[PDB]
């Protein structure tokens, strides 16, 4: 039950110690049915070179660290053949797969809450001005939580288990794997302005040891599955 | 799986257990799952038939109440009332809608009005509420020509009568209302964060029909809304810190321990109190 | 005994007859059963 | 001509009414429904999900360090670690959970609860605990000699790192109230408290201070009644851009 | 045993009796029983068919009337009305409930209001009654933010209209209301005698919506209650001495022979009068 | 449109009326009944006791 | 002819059809019959 | 006597109402219909013309 | 459920049940088919 192997396209990920992978709200990603389609062009379904694991840049976890986040349609807009279909087409529809990797020795401790939030409308602290195109829309790198205790929008962290999530407890496992379906009010969506999901990992129990002082990075892989595009343009 | 639940569940009699290899009370919350320890397997129980109904905690019972959405008083001696429609104006209706992400309902709007002439009594008056959609031209004067429109939906009512009630269907162009929106509104590089153009309804203009007489007035208008036929998706955690504005979700926090920024729950003396 | 003489179907009353319920999407979201 | 006399209670505006209303937009056609994942039809599907709680709500604990409790090695035989006041209505650790925020809109409650503890130490660390619950007749227990007599569980730190303490529904009546008095007979629930069974033992290389995270949810016989207004939101502060809709 | 009685019983013809060994008229009340001497066995009777119906002495006919529970007048120039709910305020409804120990009914509440401006006439006014349960926050001002609540049950009515009527179900957490309670309320050593916390309903707050104008008012509110669907257990003797307070059952007694402490029935000259 | 004229005696509050009334608490569920001993259903069971 | 169009059952009128009666619990409470 | 309480929203003049109305001219007989060419029954027959 | 107690037939409500449609009188008015 601990050992697991995923394969999508020409990619594969192998792990030995990992708790089960969860499906968000009991669902599995699929294509668009005929009785729900709206646009009348034939969609472009490439089915390879857009269904792979794309790894992001690793971040270093320290004692004073306080959390990280990402925006899932936006983090992949300049990576590979996913980032080229997005710029030429006008609509898309897809579902993702997240895989978070962080390991240590037998003598370390710590815990991470790996949660996935739909429509995470952020908020700025102690002002009236809304945030702009800056401080959101950071491609392939993620902002750091200023006040992670209230998820930087006022809602409490203590009820953030209502979203699909797993835990990375360094005593037990070193991996977390979440499958996300298409979730939006509309059947397709413009990818350069709206972001559906928001991956966010938050260190609840900070790490600590008395062996040595060594780097411990955290790595995130994302795999868009069952993606399809429509409405061809120039750039 | 899916099943019809009318009342709460019941408990069956328990015996003593000394089984090896089986542990009900241990689990692992690192999987993201929730515990499934029945009380039959933790203590010794009796058999209890349970008649407690669960029909009051439904979503259509939790939401469908008449809540205030607008209140504004205008003097009659800009001579009328105009309100771009939002549900973020009053903080007690708002926090109950912030629990969900998507919603699909049919409202039911009641306009309640009272007057206070500033002979302290009053004769009969007549009102007019007109629902201007987006795009259409809104009036800017009491006797503008935009009030003669036969196409906009209007309603006339009096002060002496019971208040006006209509109903309004599901108006969005998508299949649900987006309470939250993590995107922009325009195709340009600099737009407005947090709003979608798929949820903009329009204006609601209210005037008083009678010509100004010898005496000035003071008219106070209240608008209530009750949802109907509610479907709801994706529950969310509730808002804890107080609100700060309407166009966004900023947060400030109170100064002292209840609902402060570094403390939601007020302090205690020690952990072993 | 509900009652409406309006031609539109959204003008009716509410209904409280929807007792279907699937709690094991929030509490047991995993794939492999325990 | 149908002779109809009109009875009292006519023309009143009751906010919880249920009647048909006149359509403002005739012959309107709504957009067709689409399968959006994750539909909730009953608010008891949300209170069965675990959610953590602020055991360490003492002062000089800034931020998200209020969610965990520190345990350590010690030199005496048996020592107390913490205790939780089971008061949803008052300002306690349970106010900010999912079973806390949802059930303050209602005023009667009836069912069972469960508490789930996750140990976040290192792999080289061992130890045992005892987690007991006492019915509300007397005062809080001080030593392990007067606290073993309640409903308890004894937990060993093993490969899998969670335990579950069921708080059973012991009451005379059918329901209980969210009363403002803590020591009322229909509102006082009990006391949950934790002691050390054996010691917390670590090697020289692991960190001495380990942590615990406390979860809480409801079981499948939880019930609520008589909806009211939430005591949480109580400020009356006027907010920015309110008059912008009122040109 | 149990039987359905619609009308009163009838009498059958009696003959002369000189039977030995049989005595109908003797009994023993030391057993706690009641006499069972039929009039057929004491005198000589005829046969009488009886049509007298007994349907008016039912418990649901004896109780279900509209009785006043509250009356309080507030001036408008603490600007509103607040009443913690009890049924011990007026002594004529009270004494009819003191006959039983347990009760189970559904009330039906009518709020009747009249005003007297202190131009002696008056324009139209609008009221608001809100039912605050226990635990919830009660307002303390006419225009407090606690009146915008969509969750508390409210009702709006006018002076010119027929009065407001609602109905309220059986609200207790037990299976009956305890009219009497021989116990305390708290777990501490010193609580309040004679009250239970299982019977506390809450507040009922009434304000007037219109803004204060040139002229002050005087509003007088009456609240009536009619029980419905009554079940009653354990009859008790009626109260004889007058009441003294609400929180208990003290007794003082009048000074002179009718309903005095040492004499309930007024005096007579001699026994052989 | 149903033609209805209203007859005298309308809008009066008779204290011995018997009509249905609007519920203030929708979808409420009362506590279930329990057998309490000594139920009286008619006030002629009390006047037959010495 | 009773009439209610409300969805709740406690909103109805009263009823006066309960003529069952057991008087021999207050008048004859003893065990051994006389 | 039929007991009727009147609910809110009575006596209002909604411009999009649909109810029967009292005839002002009783026993009137309209002129019979004649086939005039080019009848439109739906306003989507007009927006399909170039 | 429509309702009228008036003796005249022009006093009734409107009706929205007329979905017949012949669009090919404005768009294809020619004689010889293409």
């Amino acid at each position: 039950d601990r050992v697991l192997q995923l394969k999508l396209g020409n990619s594969a990920i192998v792990t030995q110690e990992a708790a089960n992978y969860c499906c968000a709200y009991g669902e599995w990603p699929n294509y668009l049915p005929d009785h729900e389609a709206v646009a009348i062009d034939k969609p472009t379904q490439p089915e390879t070179a857009t269904d792979r694991f794309y790894t992001l840049k690793s971040v270093k976890w320290e004692t004073g660290s306080t959390g990280w986040w990402w925006k899932l349609p936006d983090a992949l807009n300049n990576i590979g053949m996913f980032g080229q279909n997005v710029q030429h087409h006008y609509l898309y529809r897809s579902g993702f797969l997240i895989h978070v990797q962080c390991n240590a020795t037998k003598f370390h401790q710590g815990a991470l809450l790996v949660v996935a939030i739909p429509e995470h409308q952020r908020g700025a602290h102690n002002t009236n001005t809304s945030p702009g195109f800056d401080d959101i829309m950071k491609g392939e790198e993620g902002g750091t939580f200023n006040h992670p205790y209230v998820l930087d929008d006022g809602t409490s962290l203590a009820c953030a288990t209502i979203f699909p999530h797993q835990w990375i407890n360094l005593r037990t496992n070193n991996s977390a794997t979440i499958v996300l379906p298409w979730m939006n009010a509309a059947p397709m969506d413009f990818p350069l302005r709206h972001n559906q999901w928001t991956l966010a990992i938050i260190p609840v129990v900070p790490l600590g040891t008395r062996t040595t002082s060594s780097m411990v990075p955290i790595t995130v892989s994302i795999a868009p599955m069952c993606c399809e595009f429509n409405g061809l343009r120039h750039a | 799986i899916e099943s019809i639940i009318k009342t709460a569940t019941d408990t069956v009699k328990s015996e003593i257990n000394a089984e090896l290899g089986v542990v009900p009370s241990l689990n692992a919350v690192e999987t993201g799952a929730t515990s499934n320890t029945e009380p039959e397997e933790a203590i010794q129980t009796r058999t209890v038939i349970n008649q407690h109904g669960v029909s009051e905690t439904l979503v259509e019972n939790f939401l469908s109440r008449a809540a205030l959405v607008s209140k504004r008083s205008f003097e009659y001696k800009k001579n009328f009332f105009k309100w771009t429609i939002n549900t973020r104006s009053f903080v007690q209706l708002r926090r109950k809608l912030e629990l969900f992400t998507y919603l699909r309902f049919d409202a039911e709007i009641t306009i309640l009005t009272t007057v206070a002439v500033n002979y302290v009594g009053l004769p009969d008056l007549t009102l007019q509420a007109m629902f201007v959609p987006t795009g259409a031209l809104t009036p800017e004067k009491q006797d503008s020509f935009h009030w003669q429109s036969g196409s906009n939906a209007s309603v006339f009512f009096k002060i002496s009568d019971p208040p006006a009630r209509i109903t309004i269907p599901f108006m969005c162009i998508n299949s649900a209302y987006s309470v939250f929106y993590d995107g922009f509104a325009g195709f340009e590089k600099n737009g407005l964060y947090g709003i979608n153009p798929a949820d903009t309804i329009g204006n609601l203009c209210v005037r008083i029909v009678n010509e100004h007489q010898p005496v000035g007035f003071t008219v106070t208008v209240r608008v209530y809304m009750k949802p109907k036929h509610i479907k709801a998706w994706a529950p969310r955690p509730p808002r804890t810190l107080p609100y700060m504005s309407i166009a966004n979700a900023n947060y400030k926090g109170k100064e002292r321990a209840p609902n402060a920024l570094n403390a939601i729950i007020g302090n205690r003396d020690s952990v072993k109190t | 005994n509900q009652i409406n003489f309006y031609k539109d179907s959204y003008a009716a009353s509410a209904s409280k007859q929807d007792f279907s319920q699937d709690p094991s999407k929030f509490t047991e979201p995993v794939v492999e059963g325990l | 001509g149908v002779p109809t006399y009109l009875l009292p209670g006519s023309g009143q505006f009751l906010t919880t009414d249920d009647h048909s209303s006149a359509p403002a937009l005739p012959c309107f056609n709504p957009t067709p429904e689409m399968h959006i994942p994750g539909q909730v039809r009953n608010m008891l599907e949300v209170v069965q999900v675990e959610s953590m709680m602020e055991i360490n709500n003492t002062e000089s604990a800034v931020g998200m360090e209020r969610l965990k409790v520190d345990i350590s090695a010690l030199t005496d035989v048996d020592q107390l670690l913490f205790n939780i006041p089971l008061d949803i209505q008052l300002d306690g650790p349970l106010r900010n959970t999912l079973v806390g925020n949802i059930s303050r809109y209602y005023t009667h409650w009836s069912g069972s609860l469960e508490m789930t503890f996750m140990f976040c130490g290192s792999f080289m660390a061992t130890g045992k605990l005892i987690l007991c619950y006492t019915p509300p007749g007397g005062s809080c227990p001080t030593t392990r000699e007067t606290a073993m007599l309640g409903t308890h569980i004894v937990w060993d730190f093993g490969l899998q790192s969670s335990v579950t303490l069921i708080i059973p529904w012991i009451s005379g009546s059918h329901y209980r109230m969210f009363n403002n008095d803590a020591k009322s007979t229909n509102a006082n629930v009990g006391y949950v408290t934790c002691f050390m069974q054996t010691n917390l033992i670590v090697p020289s290389e692991s960190s001495d201070t380990c942590s615990l995270i406390g979860f809480i949810a409801a079981k499948d016989d939880f019930s609520l009644r008589l909806m009211r207004d939430s005591p949480d939101i109580g400020q009356l502060d006027h907010l920015h851009a309110a008059e912008a809709a009122y040109q």
